[PDB]
RNA sequence: GAGCUACCUAAAAACAAUUUUAUGAAUCAACUCGUCUAUGUGGCAAAAUAGUGAGAAGAUUUUUAGGUAGAGGUGAAAAGCCU
RNA sequence: UCUCCAGGCAUACGCGUAUAACAACUCGGAUAACCAUUGUUAGUUAAUCAGAAUAGGCAAUAAUCACACUAUAAAUUACCUAUAACUUCUCUGUUAACCCAACACCGGAAUGCCUAAAGGAAAGAUCCAAAAAGAUAAAAGGAACUCGGCAAACAAGAACC
RNA sequence: AAUUAUAUAACUUAUCUAUUAUAUAGUAUAAGUUUGAAAUUUCGGUUGGGGUGACC
C-alpha cells in the first residue's frame, strides 16, 4: 500500500501523548524538559 | 489504567456489568494466551455460602422457596433463584430442581442419618456415606469451591470421628471436618459434555482466541555410547 | 464466607505515621510553616475543619441514627 | 573558565552564606565534621606497620573502608551500623574465573524494646549486632545515649537521641508520674548525659529540619510603620522636653 | 505535522476542549446544567457626576509643572498624624493603647476595603 | 511567597484565593514546590552557561575600548 | 515512540435487492480484500492506474478513546509487525 | 447561450485565515487569463445548533415493528427515605475551494441525506509520419499461436487427476 | 562447545523464634549441594569445491 501517511492527527492523542502533564508525570520526562530549558528551546512540549 | 471490575462491595440479585480482561493482567501484558472478545456478559453474584441465616434472624434450619432456574452465562452449570424470608439470593440449581420446590438449609448435625432430598444442604456428619453431593467447602464456614460445575458429583466415601473423606469429581480423595456443609445432588446440564462447538465461529463467541501457529532425559555417563 | 469487593479496589489505608511522632516530648518538625508537601520533613496533623457557616452547595447529612426522625422500630415502604 | 572554589568545598560555603550562616554554632559542628563509622564488616589493621613477606621488609598499612548501601528502610530501624554490601565475587574463590555480581544482606529481625527515659516500649526493626552493642552498654537507653550519630547511622535512633537528652535536659516530670522516687532514680542513673536546654534541641535534626525549625524561630510578621514612627516621634518629642 | 508553537486557544481541538479567554466568571452551574447568575458577581461601575467639573482632558502650555516628589509613608504620616499626636503629647493625653484614636487600625478584618491581602479591585 | 519550582529554580510565587484550607485541596497538593536530586546535575550547568556569557560580556567591553584608545 | 502496524479493553456504528432457509447458506451492490494480465518504472503513486477478479449477517467491516516497548511487546509462525 | 460529463449537500475529525473586497503584477500556480500569490482593509453574532447538594434503602423476567415465535452467543440515571437550597443567561465553538500523503499529488479519508433541482469540463494552436499505448470492425480458416488458450472472444458450458 | 548462573525449584548446616524432652517444627540472612530461565565468548591450518576420512 502507499505510505507516507502514517500521521492521523488528533488534539486529543497529542496532548495525552507529549503534553505538559504527561511528561511532569515520570521523573525522566521532568528531564526531557530540562534538557530542552537548557538548549534554549521556543517549545518544551507540545 | 487497569482497574478491577470486581469492585462490588454489597450483594444484590441484579445482574452485574462485567469488563474483560483479554488474557492481560493490571500491568497490561498477556499472562494467559487464547482469551479475547466474544459476547458481553452480565454477572450475578451467586452465593455459594448455602446456610447463611438471614440478618437478625437464628441460626437454625430454614427453608427457601425456588423462583426460577435459569441459564448463566458465566459457568457450566445453571444457576436458582431462591426466595426465603425477605432476601432473594443467586445459588447453583441441581440435577432436578425446578420452579416452586422447596429446599432445606440445615444447620443440626444429625446424630443419625437424616434421608437426603436432592438440592437441600446438609453438614457431611448428617449425610449418610455413599450419598453423592456437590458444592462441597473445605472448611466449615469458607463457602463452597470444589465440585461447582456441571453436572459433576463427588461422593461420600467415609466419616469417622470428627472427619469424613471426599472423592472429588477427578478421583482424588479428599478430607474434611464432618461439620462442612455439602449439598446433595448432581449439578444440573449434566450433557455440558455432549454439547457440540461445530463452527469455528462458535469459540470466537464464547472469548476464545485462536491457537498459535508455532510448531529430556539427560543420559548418564556410563550410558552415553548407546544413545 | 465469601466477602465481596477485591482488595486492590478499595481505597487504601492511610500511610503509617512519622516515627517521630511515638516519641514523648518530642515536637516535630513538618511543612505546616512552608503551606505545601515536601518529602523529606514530617506529615502535619490537622484538626478538623469548620467553615464557620453553612454553604448550600456543600451541605453534609448526618448519620442515620442522628436524624429527627430515625425510629427504631422498622416501617416497611 | 574555572570556578573560584573547587566543588568539594561548595558545600562548606553553602552553610557559610544565608539563613544557614544564623543557625547555631554548635549545630554546624556537628553538620562540618565528617567521622568514620566504626569498622562492621572489614577487619581493621591492628598496627600501623607489617613485615611484607615476600620481600620480608617493613611497610605501611592502611584502612580503607567498604562501600556499604544503606537503604531508606534502615533510616526507620536500629541497625548497628550494618547495611547492604554491594560487590563482586569471583566464582570458585580462583580470580582466573569469572566475575559475578554479589550482594550480602543483613539478618534482620523484629524485636521490642524498652527505653526508660521515655518509658515507653518501640517496636523496631534490629540486626543481631544491633543487640550486641546494646548489651555491651547496659540498657538500651546507654546504647543509644552512647553511640555517635555516625555509628548509630539511623534517623530514627537520632530522634530517640533528642527526645532522651531534651527529657534528661528539662526533668520534664511527664516521667513515671506520681512516682518522683522512681523518676529521680533513672534521672540520676542517666546524669552523666545531661546538657543544656539548648544544644538537645537540635541534636539529630537533618539540615533542611534545621533550617526550617530556624526559620519558623525568625519568622515574624511586619511591624506597621504606624507604630514605627510614633516611636520615633514620641522620643524625639520627649527627649526635646528633657 | 501539528503546529506546538502557536497558542492553545478553545477555537483549535475538538468541541470537547474549551476555555475561557480571560473574562471573569459571574456565576455558578447547577447540577442538571443550569446557569445561576449572581447580582453581586458581575462589577459594577460607579460613576460620578461630572456636571459643573471644571478639568479636561489637556492643560495649558503655561501651567508650571512641579517638582516631582513621589509620596512616602513619613511624608503622609507626618502630614496626617503628626499634627495630633504632638498636640496630644503636649496636653498629656497620649498613651500607646489609644493609637487607634489618630487613625491607626490593628486589624484589617471587618473593613469593606482590606489593604491587605486586597479584597478589591482598581 | 519565594519557592522552589520542580526545574530547580527559585520563583516569588502570588497566592490565589480558595474558600478551603490548603491541607484540604487537592487540586493545590498536586503543585509541587520542591526538585528531585536528579536537578543537581542541570543546577550546575545553569550556572556554569551563565559564568561564560558574563565573561564574554566582560571580554567584549574590554576589546571595543582599546578600539575606542586607538582611534581616539 | 503503538495517531502506522500486531493484538487487546471500553463506548459506538454500517450491511440494499433477490433466493434459501433459519445459515461463518446462495446470486450480487455499498463496503472489505488484492487473483491474473497490461500500462507505469525519478511514475498520478518511495507500491499507483485501468481492466479482470475474492468475500460481502460475519472468525465481517468501520469509527473514537485507552493498554502492552526493545534483554522487550504483539504474532490464526510469514522469524510477520512494533511510524 | 450552446455542447457534453455525473457523488453532491451537511456534520464529525483535522487544518488555522487559504475566507471577502480592493490595490498590486516581483515571488507563488509547473503556462497564460485570472488569482489560490504580495500588501491593505474587512469578517464567524445562539437560553433552542454545539461545548463545560449530601446520606441511606433496592433491583430475577433482552433485542429484533415485540404480538405470535422460537432461539442462543444470554444482551441497559430510575423509583423510594430523610436533609439542604427557595427564581437563573454568563463563558466558549461558528469563515473557506480546507485534512493525511515533501506539491493545486489519478492515492488515503467516518457518518446522515439524497442521485442531479446539487456539482462539473476530457481539447493552449496546428498537424495527422514512424515506433509506442488504448478502443472498435474482420474475407477464408478456427489454437495451426504459445513454456502454457497468456491476452482477447458473437464463448463463459462438461468432466477428470 | 567452554565458562558461569542468590531465574524458579528443592534439600543440608548454621543464624533467629516457638515449643519439647533431647525433640520435631518454622526462618527478613550466610554457606554448601542439586535443577538450569538465562548471560558472556569462540568457531586453528593444509587440502578442482561438497561426505568421510585424514594429515600438521
Ligand atoms: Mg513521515
Ligand atoms: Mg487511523
Ligand atoms: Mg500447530
Ligand atoms: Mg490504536
Ligand atoms: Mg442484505
Ligand atoms: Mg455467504
Ligand atoms: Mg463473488
Ligand atoms: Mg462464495
Ligand atoms: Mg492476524
Ligand atoms: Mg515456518
Ligand atoms: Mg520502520
Ligand atoms: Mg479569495
Ligand atoms: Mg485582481
Ligand atoms: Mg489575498
Ligand atoms: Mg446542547
Ligand atoms: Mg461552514
Ligand atoms: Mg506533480
Ligand atoms: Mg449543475
Ligand atoms: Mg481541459
Ligand atoms: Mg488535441
Ligand atoms: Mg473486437
Ligand atoms: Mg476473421
Ligand atoms: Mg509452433
Ligand atoms: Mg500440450
Ligand atoms: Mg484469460
Amino acid at each position: 500500500r502507499a505510505r507516507g501517511n502514517e500521521y492521523q492527527p488528533s488534539n486529543i492523542k497529542r496532548k495525552h501523548k507529549h503534553g505538559w502533564v504527561r511528561r511532569l508525570s515520570t521523573p525522566a520526562g521532568v528531564q526531557v524538559i530540562l534538557r530542552r530549558m537548557l538548549k534554549g528551546r521556543k517549545s518544551l512540549s507540545h | 489504567k487497569f482497574v478491577s471490575w470486581k469492585s462490588r462491595t454489597k450483594y444484590t440479585v441484579k445482574p452485574v456489568k462485567m469488563r474483560k480482561s483479554g488474557g492481560r493482567d493490571h500491568t497490561g501484558r498477556i499472562r494467559v494466551h487464547g482469551i479475547g472478545g466474544g459476547h458481553k456478559q452480565n454477572y450475578r453474584m451467586i452465593d455459594f455460602l448455602r446456610f447463611r441465616p438471614e440478618k437478625e434472624k437464628a441460626p437454625e434450619p430454614f427453608e427457601e422457596k425456588v423462583v426460577v432456574v435459569r441459564y448463566d452465562p458465566c459457568r457450566s452449570a445453571d444457576i436458582a433463584l431462591v426466595a426465603g424470608g425477605s432476601r432473594k439470593r443467586w445459588i447453583i440449581a441441581t440435577e432436578n430442581m425446578k420452579a416452586g420446590d422447596t429446599i432445606l438449609n440445615s444447620n443440626h448435625i444429625g446424630r443419625m442419618a437424616v434421608a437426603a432430598q436432592e438440592g437441600d444442604a446438609h453438614p457431611l456428619g448428617a449425610l449418610p456415606v455413599g450419598t453423592l453431593i456437590n458444592n462441597v467447602e473445605s472448611e466449615p464456614g469458607r463457602g463452597a469451591q470444589y465440585i461447582r460445575a456441571a453436572g459433576t458429583c463427588g461422593v461420600l466415601l467415609r466419616k469417622v470421628n470428627g472427619t469424613a473423606i471426599i472423592q472429588l469429581p477427578s478421583k482424588r480423595q479428599m478430607q474434611v471436618l464432618e461439620s462442612c456443609t455439602a449439598t446433595v445432588g448432581r449439578v444440573s446440564n449434566v450433557n455440558h459434555n455432549q454439547r457440540v462447538i461445530g463452527k469455528a465461529g462458535r469459540n470466537r463467541w464464547l472469548g476464545k482466541r485462536p491457537n498459535s501457529g508455532l510448531w529430556k532425559i539427560r543420559p548418564l555417563p556410563p550410558m552415553k555410547s548407546y544413545v | 464466607a465469601y466477602e465481596w469487593g477485591v482488595r486492590s479496589t478499595r481505597k487504601p489505608e492511610p500511610r503509617p505515621l512519622d516515627r517521630v511522632y511515638e516519641i514523648p516530648g518530642l515536637e516535630p518538625i513538618t511543612y505546616e510553616g512552608k503551606k505545601h508537601f515536601v518529602p523529606w520533613l514530617a506529615r502535619p496533623i490537622f484538626p478538623p475543619w469548620e467553615r464557620g457557616w453553612n454553604d448550600p452547595r456543600f451541605h453534609r447529612a448526618a448519620p442515620i441514627h442522628e436524624q429527627t426522625l430515625y425510629k427504631e422500630e422498622p416501617c416497611y415502604i | 573558565p574555572l570556578h573560584r572554589y573547587p566543588v568539594h568545598l561548595w558545600q562548606k560555603l553553602r552553610l557559610r552564606q544565608g539563613i544557614c550562616a544564623r543557625l547555631p554554632a554548635h549545630f554546624l559542628r556537628s553538620l562540618e565534621e565528617e567521622r568514620t563509622p566504626t569498622p562492621v564488616h572489614y577487619k581493621p589493621h591492628g598496627t600501623k606497620f607489617k613485615i611484607n613477606p615476600k620481600n620480608g621488609q617493613r611497610e605501611r598499612v592502611e584502612d580503607v573502608p567498604i562501600p556499604v548501601h544503606y537503604p531508606p528502610e534502615s533510616q526507620q530501624g536500629l541497625w548497628g551500623g550494618e547495611g547492604l554490601i554491594l560487590g563482586y565475587r569471583y566464582a570458585n574463590n580462583d580470580k582466573l574465573s569469572k566475575r559475578v555480581k554479589k550482594v550480602w544482606k543483613p539478618q534482620l529481625f523484629t524485636r521490642e524494646l524498652y527505653s526508660e527515659i521515655l518509658d515507653k516500649k518501640f517496636t523496631v526493626t534490629v540486626t543481631m549486632r544491633t543487640l550486641d552493642l546494646i548489651d555491651e552498654a547496659y540498657g538500651f537507653d546507654f546504647y543509644i545515649l552512647k553511640t555517635p550519630k555516625e555509628d548509630l547511622g539511623s534517623k530514627f535512633g537520632m530522634d530517640l537521641k533528642r527526645g532522651m537528652l531534651l527529657r534528661l535536659a528539662r526533668q520534664d516530670p511527664h516521667l513515671h508520674p506520681e512516682n518522683p522516687e522512681r523518676r529521680a532514680a533513672i534521672y540520676d542513673k542517666y546524669r552523666s548525659f545531661v546538657i543544656p536546654e539548648a544544644e538537645a534541641e537540635w541534636v539529630g535534626l537533618t539540615l533542611e529540619e534545621a533550617l526550617e525549625k530556624q526559620r519558623l524561630l525568625e519568622e515574624k510578621d511586619p511591624v506597621p510603620l504606624f507604630k514605627v514612627y510614633v516611636e520615633e516621634l514620641v522620643q524625639r518629642l520627649q527627649e526635646q522636653v528633657l | 505535522g501539528a503546529d506546538r508553537m502557536s497558542k492553545w486557544t478553545s477555537k483549535r481541538g475538538p468541541r470537547t476542549f474549551t476555555k475561557s479567554r480571560g473574562a471573569k466568571k459571574t456565576g455558578i452551574y447547577t447540577s442538571d446544567r443550569k446557569f445561576v447568575q449572581i447580582k453581586e458577581m458581575v462589577p459594577e461601575f460607579v460613576v460620578p457626576d461630572l456636571t459643573g467639573f471644571k478639568l479636561k482632558p489637556y492643560v495649558n502650555y503655561r501651567a508650571p509643572a512641579g517638582i516631582d516628589t513621589p509620596l512616602t509613608a513619613k511624608a503622609l504620616f507626618q502630614e496626617t498624624v503628626a499634627p495630633a499626636i504632638e498636640k496630644d503629647f503636649k496636653e498629656g493625653t497620649f498613651d500607646a493603647n489609644n493609637l487607634e484614636k489618630y487613625g491607626f487600625e490593628p486589624t484589617q478584618e471587618g473593613k469593606l476595603f482590606q489593604l491587605y491581602p486586597k479584597n478589591f479591585p482598581r | 511567597a519565594w519557592r522552589r519550582d520542580i526545574f530547580g529554580r527559585i520563583v516569588w510565587h502570588k497566592f490565589k484565593q480558595w474558600p478551603i484550607p490548603w491541607y484540604l485541596n487537592k487540586r493545590y497538593n498536586r503543585r509541587r514546590f520542591f526538585a528531585m536530586p536528579y536537578v543537581d546535575r542541570f543546577i550546575r550547568l545553569r550556572i556554569e552557561k551563565h559564568a561564560r556569557i558574563e565573561a564574554r560580556k566582560r571580554s567584549l567591553q574590554k576589546k571595543k575600548e582599546k578600539i575606542l584608545h586607538a582611534k581616539f
